[PDB]
């Protein structure tokens, strides 16, 4: 478990961060059926113990960097990387 | 028939062949 | 039986299916 | 397509057929390319030794 | 075993035109795809003698 | 670097030169560890798949992507394949200062020019465009040049004249097969979006008017602009570089056009009279009097380089149509009248262009064959040709032959039903006269349409 | 009769009346998801079926159980409009009850029962759509190998030696393949799958069959006994046809065969009379057979021979002195029943079933260690258990089917018998018996939906989370774990989502035309999963197969890398039972065509004899002619009037929708008749949709049951009538008992299509109008009054113009553009992302910097555009800055802004602003913001106008449903009298008081008030949920603050380089707008809108549109004649006479219809919708010959030639040479120069490489090799370099040439191109050492 939250990442993340987000997609998973629709974004930061803004944070990070060499929709094999202009 | 950019399926045997519009 | 491709097996250098012989 | 491999300047035989294989080759025989003829020429970004060319080429590869 | 006997001035019945379609189809599955193979053919002939 | 909505974007070589790093780290761990030979063992293949996969992903067991299910870009993927570095990037590249658009037809332009959209120039010649007009102190430095045109302010369309004036582009069609799938020729502003093509050309570039699309490109330097207008230019390339049949030979509308003119029936207005030449022959048609086709004798002057080279030119009264005296006033000095007494096909009219580029070179070859092209059109416009549904014959002995044919069909059925003719034989026979029937039925038709008259 | 026909009806030419109408169009994708979704209480297909299908799931023998009870589909989170306007799925909740269930060590088994939710499934609306992602998706039906057995011969090619092999294969549904193949040594051999081969009776033995049982199941026998010496023959009289005799008989003191005479078919009836059941025969003749059964010795019980062995005498001796009497031999025969089996058992190295199990295994697994455990576990697995393998209900019925069986349905597991028999009919097949079939046959290729791929992907996910919940099931505990617990939403909603949303088969809607929606929601493709590529195949499956009849169109297919791949559904096919193709017939019983129809697939259509469509019968359906022609086994020739077992339905079964609109189809070459269908897709609406003046019929159905027009639910009056809505009254006989009520249709107003087109509903009906039921109220676009107007009639004629019409191209006058009748408009959605930059937020203001405050006027004061603004190329739709900071300025710029004191500003420019070449107006503005944090100001204006607009169209609906209600209520009140007026006095509100004596509509009465009240507070929560929707902060990406989306409407016209077509493949571009003065003109003085190319027509050979141009001329002469008669008004009188004179005909028609009974005012405004022209319908096949064509021309004032004398408009003169001018039913694509077009100088660059694509496409048309070449066959190589090099890849050498440029310098130092330089770099990451050598 701590070889994959260390070097299982493009983007290595401390440990403990990863330890909280594994907690925050149990939450989700939790009150997924009970609050209806997906429960609201403020109630499962009070399900946690951080200043419950930490939520839009963490759900702002754990974006995995998606591979460049994915073919752009609906054609092969024009590619993602072919589309990232220079600023 | 002529002026080649589909070709004619149907004709007697031998004939080069079209290539018709 | 081919074509177009009459050319291109030609142009290969390829041998036909069932080569004949020339003597030496 | 096989006399297209018997080309002394590699990097033509590499634009064309399969590109590992023909760089694996040229490099064990530690090949070098005075890049003669155009494909080579197109590559590296420089005037074809064919058309205007040839003559500024003439006055090279005399000189 | 019978030939169309219709042209395109009168009107084909449902027989003729299915038998043609398969002609038609051969043809333009022909034009498609030999297009493609030219173009290969144009590319290997420039490889070989273009120097 | 990243995208948009806060996610990144990488190449996959980051994933497994990631790889390569941890499990060489993990070794010297393990070797700082006094591991097992079996884990280090283990370790060493991996490391080994891991260089591999890096090096060429292909020869091995094609490691996954991360979430993924495609396998990931190696340095040989990026170097080797028809998408590689070497197909895509260095023979082929993307170019600047280059556009596309649907094509038109634009006849009136003379041979040496095509149609050039107004947005798309201006788009185009860009720094020429500021570089002119800082250069004419019309814009006080660059930053206020792009701001001029940017408003597309009324002077600056003069500036765009000067600059295109001697100034060639090249255009060329997606199915590039020979040399002259692109050409060079003179631009003509228009107004629009589409670019107007010389029809003449549209042989050499298969370019049919059913939404074909071609691109254009600007020659820079001045090398290039001297190389367009003396190589590339349509009017240095009129023969086929594979036969010496020339490639500007007129197409479909203008052929019918001089067919139309070219041509004699048995009566018509003012049969058998006399002309004095051409002139009158133009002064008659053009006042309804006599008719375009028309068997006459007029007196025409035709010229013959002769002797030393030195022209000399000879009158006479030919027996030719009312069409044909008028077509002579095109012809060039130094061809013979016979090349226009004929009925002019689509292979004599090729063969006209021929001896005229033999004879008297390049320079006329040009002028004759846009003149030839206008008349063609005007004349083919004139005819009011057109097709209906009565046009198509329609024999009557078609019925007749085949009633002869399955009567036939129904004996050999007789024949083969009682156990006589053999199956293969008698299908061979079926098909043997049914190719009969149908010859017959096309002479019959042939016969019937052709001398119809 | 219906009262949409009496506004106008449409000439229907031809004789053969219309047996059967035409079915729903969407009828597969409707059907297949109502049967995927659905409770079906048995195994049918559906969720059910799969649930069965993995349920129940046990642990590893632990007996901790885990069955499935039922499951229900909860209610949508959001609805269509809105799962659209937020873009989330259109999806329902999936919950399932499940129990789980254990025991002990007596029946003290305990069970726990819950319901859990395992993700969301989509779902399909009424016109056949699933919304995934705010976007209406369309899932194509798939077209694969169907499963059973198939028997491939693969002749020729292989082996050189003109023997041919014979194969049979086994594909399931679902597991391994099973191949058999012989080979030219007649072996049969075996494999599991594309893997190792090995002899076939291998597998026999795995099944507990030694070599006695397989001689016996293969071989028939011959007894051979020595009866006391001279051995001889038990041989049947029939196992001589065609053999070689060797030997003497002697039977019965005669002498039937003798040595050197075989046996001919004559021997054969002679031991009938002889009674021959006895032979001797010589110790020669079984020197060469074999023997069945072991024979040991009967003393000491040594291997005399064993079994499928070889005979000598040196072994007849054997036997014999030891006592055997009975001897079994197996039949022979070389030519009919050949020994292949026993060469293959000789070929065989196992011997019994647990040897051959392990080299079945050895192939497997290679390499590794065998075991009899996991050998007999992985053999059970592969083709015999119910987990691993599925053979299901259309493979199981084709396999029993093709092998000659009687029951269709069974378990979906192989058994021996299936095997043995597959091996038999291979036998068969080898011996001469039996015909092998084909890939192509339909039989043999089978249809999927939405629905049974929904199922197989739901399938996947169960199976996919059976395994963990097993694992959690070995080492739970007794109580603490349920359902829930084991069971996880992602992997279920996974599988869907994988499916739903990125899939070959799951495309966009082709929605810029009616037409494309109908004909690409009825389409196939045998590509994507579990299909071929088009790199895999080739010509055998692209081809038409003579199967293809009636059930998939032969001419509608896209030309280009899939050909033949992507075929139409036909008008009358169907989904069979089982997944297959079925198209309608109708029987022949003795000699009469009854109207009967019988549904027949392809394998059913087969050994029967289908009569034909156009075919003449008359006064009974009685055969007119003695021999018709007809099909009969995958050939067609003429049959006798009394051997035809069907008869086609309608002349139009074999083509699809596409084609069936293309009228006079009888005329026009299959290719350019597919290219004519696939265009007439591509056909944008036009503004005005005005009618095909030529038709065919079939463009009402298209119109009518795609989802484009409105239907009325129920019929009656009108009540209300405007743009937005229509208020219909319902009839008291259509209207349930309770809640009275009106129907109310809310029409789609101008909102963003697919295409980037618009999509508007109009009312086609009046204030008060009778409505029917099953009858158009509103028009989408392109369908007029219920038919389809994918583009517009217009004035032709055939002749070259100056050569402005050279190859294609078209010449159109001004009189269309000017007119605005080929106008469109398009509606494109642009979009502005304020995100969450590492450098802080990105704001919305309209505070701006760099810009001019009149520049920015059109902005409010939160930064967006007003709505209905125009605006133009350039201009800020939405004020959008990036927070940005260091600019590092260099010395030149400091000293500028320190000599002029302007602040340079920290924030950079990302405005939205309108894109290049484009201009339009705003015709709707939305924002969606992130949760509570603090709205823009104009965010909420339109939240607060969002909310008032809700509540006044909520208040419109209550208030009419309260009027319906008391209305009924006034109406029932009067039932029993009390009171006429004075009921009508008091306040509406207390009428509910008011009861009356016994009475059965007092109960009426209770039920009227119920259903008020639930009206009431039903309205009132669903105000509270919108007003909850627009208040709640939307919900958006990780890491964006908010996003604006503006709505520009591009109204654009015809013009110069768009691209246009008939409807017969007749392609084309304008070339010029030509003044009206120059258009070439008749006598009458009415000009020509369009001038075609008459070379175009024979060169392609689509003379229909030669038919459809002479049509038109004729309908549009009858409708001038009309409107004369309109301006001279006679009377109803005239008018009739003359629409009834136009309707008869000369020839015969099937309409018939009417003696003008319909009213005067009705009449009337028949005329008056028919001065425009007269509508025809050129039925496919039984449309209106020439004949009829001059006689409706004799009718208007037209001759027969259709040709006419035309001036030029330049000249005056006459046009020598008379043309054909006519009316041509014509349709815009949507390929427009203002699409097409680009250009570019200088713009973005890639980082990966320094090349100019970017972005709106840029960067020249990308120079390929073959433009390489072009340019070095010229003399160019300066033209190349500075293409390849300062243009494109020289980071440097642009700028460096850029400056020269415009310095009047036009030089170049090219350097290095950057493509190069990365592949240098690319290479040395590599152990290769690339170096540049001297200088
Ligand atoms: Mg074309």
């Amino acid at each position: 478990t701590r070889s994959i939250a260390d070097q299982a990442r493009t983007i290595r993340i401390p440990v403990h961060m990863i330890e909280t987000i594994n907690k925050l997609n149990r939450i989700s998973r939790q009150m997924l059926q009970e609050m209806g629709r997906e429960p609201t974004p403020e109630e499962l930061a009070e399900r946690m113990l951080m200043p419950e803004d930490k939520i839009r944070k963490v759900l702002k990070i754990a974006k995995e960097p998606i591979s460049m060499e994915t073919p752009i929709g609906d054609d092969e094999d024009s590619h993602l990387g072919d589309f990232i202009e220079d600023t | 028939g002529g002026a080649g950019h589909v070709p004619e399926y149907f004709v007697g045997i031998g004939t080069p062949i079209s290539f018709y519009g | 039986t081919g074509g177009l491709p009459r050319v291109a097996d030609l142009f290969e250098a390829r041998r036909p299916k069932e080569p004949a012989i020339l003597a030496e | 397509t096989k006399a297209s491999l018997a080309t002394e300047s590699f990097i033509s035989a590499a634009s064309f057929q399969e590109t590992t294989r023909v760089l694996t080759e040229a490099a064990v025989a530690g090949k070098r390319d005075e890049l003669r003829g155009l494909k080579e020429n197109v590559i590296v970004g420089r005037l074809i030794p064919a058309g205007t060319g040839y003559a500024y080429h003439q006055d090279r590869m005399r000189r | 075993e019978t030939p169309i006997t219709a042209n395109f001035r009168e009107g084909l019945n449902v027989l003729q035109y299915f038998i043609s379609t398969h002609g038609a189809r051969k043809g333009l599955a022909d034009t498609a795809l030999k297009t493609a193979n030219s173009g290969y053919l144009t590319r290997r002939l420039v490889d070989v003698a273009q120097d | 670097v990243p995208l948009d909505g806060g996610r990144f974007a990488t190449s996959d070589l980051n994933d497994l030169y990631r790889r390569v790093i941890n499990r060489n780290n993990r070794l010297k761990r393990l070797l700082d560890l006094a591991a097992p030979d079996i884990i280090v063992r283990n370790e060493k293949r991996m490391l080994q798949e891991a260089v591999d996969a890096l090096l060429d992903n292909g020869r091995r067991g094609r490691a996954i992507t991360g979430s993924n299910k495609r396998p990931l870009k190696s340095l040989a993927d990026m170097i080797k394949g028809k998408q590689g570095r070497f197909r895509q990037n260095l023979l082929g590249k993307r170019v600047d200062y280059s556009g596309r658009s649907v094509i038109t037809v634009g006849p009136y332009l003379r041979l040496h020019q095509c149609g050039l959209p107004k947005k798309m120039a201006l788009e185009l010649f860009k720094p020429f465009i500021y570089g002119k007009l800082e250069l004419r102190g019309l814009a006080t430095t660059i930053k206020a040049a792009k701001k001029m045109v940017e408003r597309e302010e009324a002077v600056v369309w003069d500036i765009l004249d000067e600059v295109i004036r001697e100034h060639p582009v090249l255009l060329n069609r997606a199915p590039t097969l020979h040399r002259l799938g692109i050409q060079a020729f003179e631009p003509v502003l228009i107004e629009g979006k589409a670019i107007q093509l010389h029809p003449l050309v549209c042989a050499a570039y298969n370019a049919d008017f059913d939404g074909d699309q071609m691109a254009v490109h600007v020659p820079l330097t001045l090398e290039a602009q001297l190389e367009a207008r003396a190589l590339m230019m349509s009017t240095n390339n009129i023969l086929s570089p594979a036969n010496g049949e020339p490639i500007i030979v007129p197409s479909q509308d203008v052929v019918l056009g001089l067919y139309y003119m070219t041509r004699d029936c048995v009566n018509a207005k003012g049969e058998g009279m006399v002309l004095t030449g051409p002139k009158e022959a133009e002064r008659l048609y053009r006042s309804g009097l006599a008719s375009l086709h028309a068997r006459v004798k007029v007196r025409i002057t035709e010229y013959e380089k002769d002797a030393n080279g030195e022209l000399v030119a000879k009158t006479s009264l030919k027996d030719t149509t009312v069409g044909r005296a008028i077509l002579w006033m095109i012809v060039p000095k130094g061809l013979p009248y016979s090349i226009v007494n004929q009925a002019l096909g689509k292979k004599a009219i090729s063969k006209m262009l021929n001896t005229c580029y033999r004879i008297l070179g390049l320079k006329p070859t040009v002028i004759f064959a846009d003149q030839i092209m206008y008349t063609g059109f005007a004349y083919a416009a004139r005819s009011g040709a057109s097709v209906g549904i009565d046009d198509m014959v329609i024999p009557e002995k078609k019925h007749e032959i085949i009633s002869e044919a399955e009567a036939e069909v129904a004996e050999i059925q007789e024949q083969f039903q009682s156990g006589l003719v053999t199956a293969g034989e008698r299908y061979n026979k079926v098909i043997d006269i049914w190719a009969a029937a149908n010859d017959r039925v096309s002479k019959a038709m042939m016969d019937n349409l052709q001398t119809e008259t | 009769y219906s009262y949409t026909e009496k506004k106008r009806i449409r000439k229907d030419f031809g004789k053969r009346p219309q047996v059967l109408d035409v079915p729903y169009l969407l009828s597969i994708q409707l059907d297949s998801f109502q049967k995927f979704i659905e409770q079906d209480p048995e195994g049918q297909y559906g969720l059910e079926a799969a649930f069965r299908s993995v349920f129940p799931i046990q642990s590893y023998s632990g007996n901790s159980e885990l069955q499935y009870v039922s499951y229900r589909l909860g209610e949508p989170v959001f609805d269509v409009q809105e799962c659209q306007i937020r873009g989330v799925t259109y999806s329902a909740p999936l919950r399932v009850k499940l129990r789980l269930v254990i025991y002990e060590r007596g029946t003290v088994k305990d069970i726990k029962e819950q319901e859990v939710y395992m993700g969301e499934i989509p779902l399909m609306t009424d016109n056949g759509t699933f919304v995934i992602n705010g976007t209406e998706r369309v899932i194509v039906s798939q077209l694969h190998r169907s499963p059973g057995v198939f028997f491939d011969s693969d002749k020729g090619k292989t082996h050189s030696s003109g023997k041919v092999l014979y194969n049979a294969r086994i594909i399931p549904y679902r597991g391994s393949w099973l191949d058999f193949e012989f080979d030219p040594k007649d072996n049969l051999f075996v494999r599991i799958d594309r893997r190792r081969k090995l002899p076939a009776t291998i597998i026999l033995r795995a099944l507990n069959y030694t070599t006695e049982q397989i001689l016996d199941l293969f071989f028939e026998k011959v007894i051979f006994e020595i009866r006391d010496n001279k051995l001889q023959m038990e041989l049947v009289p029939e196992r001589l046809r065609g053999e070689t005799a060797s030997f003497d008989i002697e039977a019965n003191g005669k002498v039937y065969v003798e040595k050197g005479r075989r046996i001919t078919a004559r021997h054969i009836r002679q031991l009938e009379k002889d009674d021959v059941k006895l032979i001797e025969v010589p110790v020669e003749y079984i020197a060469g057979k074999v023997v069945a059964k072991d024979y040991i010795d009967e003393s000491t019980g040594e291997l005399i021979c064993a079994a499928n062995m070889e005979l000598s005498l040196d072994l007849l001796a054997k036997l014999s002195q030891s006592g055997h009497k009975r001897i079994e031999t197996l039949f022979t025969n070389d030519l009919d029943h050949g020994p292949y089996i026993s060469e293959t058992l000789r070929v065989d190295p196992t011997n019994d079933r647990l040897s051959a199990l392990v080299e079945i295994y050895r192939m497997m697994r290679p390499g590794e260690p065998p075991t009899r455990e996991a050998a007999e576990s992985l053999f059970e697995n592969l083709f015999f258990s119910e987990d691993r393998y599925d053979l299901s209900a259309v493979g199981r019925m084709k396999f029993n089917r093709s092998l000659l069986r009687e029951e269709i349905e069974g378990s979906g597991i192989l058994s021996k018998d299936d095997i043995i028999d597959v091996m038999k009919k291979l036998i068969d097949i080898r011996n001469g018996k039996g015909e092998v079939d084909d890939i192509d046959h339909l039989g043999n290729r089978r249809i999927r939906s939405v629905g049974e791929m929904a199922e197989n992907q739901f399938r996947v996910g169960l199976v996919r989370v059976e395994r963990a919940v097993k694992e959690r099931l070995s080492l739970g505990d007794l109580d603490t774990l349920m359902p829930q617990d084991m069971i996880n939403a992602k992997p279920i909603s996974a599988a869907v989502k994988e499916f739903f949303g990125s899939s070959q088969l799951s495309q966009f809607m082709d929605q810029n035309n009616p037409l494309s929606e109908i004909t690409h929601k009825r389409r196939i493709s045998a590509l994507g999963p579990g299909g071929l590529t088009r790199e895999r195949a080739g010509f055998e499956v692209r081809d038409v197969h003579p199967t293809h009849y009636g059930r998939v169109c032969p001419i509608e297919t896209p030309e280009g890398p899939n050909i033949g791949l992507i075929n139409s559904l036909s008008v009358y096919a169907q989904t069979n039972e089982y997944g297959f193709l079925e198209t309608p017939y109708r029987k022949v019983t003795d000699g009469v065509v009854t109207d009967e129809i019988h549904y027949l697939s392809a394998i059913e259509e087969g050994n029967y004899v289908i009569a034909q469509a156009n075919s003449n019968l008359d006064e009974e359906g009685h055969f007119v002619e003695d021999l018709v022609t007809c099909r009969s086994k995958g050939e067609s020739s003429l049959f006798s009037r009394d051997q035809v077992d069907y008869m086609d339905v309608s002349t139009q079964q074999v083509v699809s929708v596409g084609a069936s609109l293309i009228p006079f189809l009888e005329h026009d070459d299959a290719n350019r008749a597919l290219m004519g269908a696939n265009m007439q897709r591509q056909a944008v609406p036009t503004l005005r949709a005005d009618k095909p003046l030529v038709g065919t019929g079939m463009e009402r159905a298209v119109a009518v049951d795609s989802g484009v027009t409105a239907v009325a639910k129920r019929g009656g009056v009108v009540q209300y009538v405007d743009a937005s809505r229509i208020v219909i009254k319902v009839n008291e006989d259509e209207m349930y008992p309770g809640e009275a009520g009106i129907d109310i249709y809310n029409l789609t107003k101008y909102t963003r299509s697919n295409q980037n087109t618009c999509i508007n509903q109009m009312p086609c009906v009046s204030l008060g109008e009778p409505v029917e039921r099953g009858d158009v109220l509103a028009d989408g676009p392109s369908t007029d009054l219920g038919e389809l107007a994918l583009g517009q009639n217009m004035r032709v004629a055939f002749m070259p113009w100056n050569g402005y019409n050279f190859e294609d191209s078209i010449l159109v006058s001004e009189r269309v553009v000017q007119e605005d009748r080929f106008t469109t408009i398009h509606i494109q959605e642009l979009a502005c992302v304020s995100r969450d930059t590492k450098l802080g937020p990105e704001e919305i203001t309209a505070d701006i910097p760099n810009v001019g405050e009149a520049a920015l006027s059109k902005l409010d004061e939160s930064g967006i555009v007003y709505i209905g603004a125009e605006v133009t190329g350039g201009d800020i739709l939405v004020g959008k800055v990036t927070p940005k900071g260091e600019t590092q300025l260099t010395p030149e710029e400091k000293l500028l802004r320190a000599i002029f004191g302007e602040k340079a500003s920290d924030v950079k420019d990302s405005s939205l602003r309108v894109p290049n070449g484009v201009s339009g107006t705003v015709i709707d503005v939305q924002v969606f913001t992130r949760d509570g944090v603090e709205k823009d100001k104009r965010a909420l204006e339109i939240e607060e106008m969002q909310l008032k607009q809700a509540k006044k169209d909520l208040s419109e609906e209550l208030q009419i449903l309260e009027a319906g209600l008391f209305s009924r209520i006034r109406a029932v009140l009067v039932a029993g009298g009390v009171e006429a007026e004075k009921l009508d006095k008091l306040p509406r509100d207390r009428w509910l008081e008011l009861g009356l004596t016994d009475e059965e509509k007092q109960n009426q009465l209770e039920q009227l008030a119920e259903q008020y009240d639930e009206l009431k507070h039903e309205f009132e929560k669903k105000l509270e949920a919108k007003r909850r929707k627009i208040t709640q902060g939307d919900d958006l990406a990780p890491g964006v603050l908010k996003i604006v989306k503006v709505y520009l409407a591009v109204k654009r016209r015809i013009q110069p380089g768009d691209k246009m077509a008939g409807r017969h493949g007749n392609k084309g571009v304008i070339s010029k707008i030509n003044p009206i003065e120059d258009m070439p003109y008749d006598e009458n003085g009415t000009p020509v809108d369009i001038v075609l190319n008459p070379l175009g027509v024979p060169s392609r050979m689509n003379i229909g549109q030669i038919l459809e141009t002479h049509l038109g001329m004729a309908a549009k002469g009858i409708g001038d004649k009309i409107n004369a008669m309109l301006k001279q008004q006679q009377e109803v009188a005239k008018l009739r006479e003359f629409i009834q004179r136009a309707y008869d005909l000369g020839a015969d028609v099937r309409q018939k219809v009417d003696l003008s009974t319909f009213s005067d005012e009705e009449v009337m405004r028949l005329a008056e919708n028919l001065r425009k022209g007269m509508p025809i319908a050129t039925p496919v096949f039984d449309g209106a010959k020439e004949a009829e064509i001059k006689e409706l021309l004799k009718l208007g004032d037209l001759p027969t030639s259709g040709q006419i004398r035309l001036y030029d408009g330049r000249t005056g003169e006459q046009f020598e040479r008379p043309v054909t001018v006519g009316y041509m039913y014509m349709l815009k694509l949507n390929h427009l120069v203002d699409d097409k077009m680009h250009a570019r100088s200088t713009g973005s660059y890639s980082l990966v490489t320094q090349q100019p694509l970017g972005g709106a496409q840029f960067g020249g048309q990308r120079f390929g090799e073959m433009e390489v070449w072009a340019l070095e066959a010229y003399g160019a190589a300066y033209t190349l370099q500075e293409m390849l090099t300062v243009k494109s890849d020289d980071v440097n050498g642009r700028t460096k040439m850029y400056k020269n440029i415009v310095d009047g310098n036009h030089q170049m130092e090219p350097g290095m191109p950057e493509s190069f330089n990365v592949l240098l770099k690319e290479i040395r990451s590599l152990g290769i050492n690339i170096e540049l050598e001297d200088e």
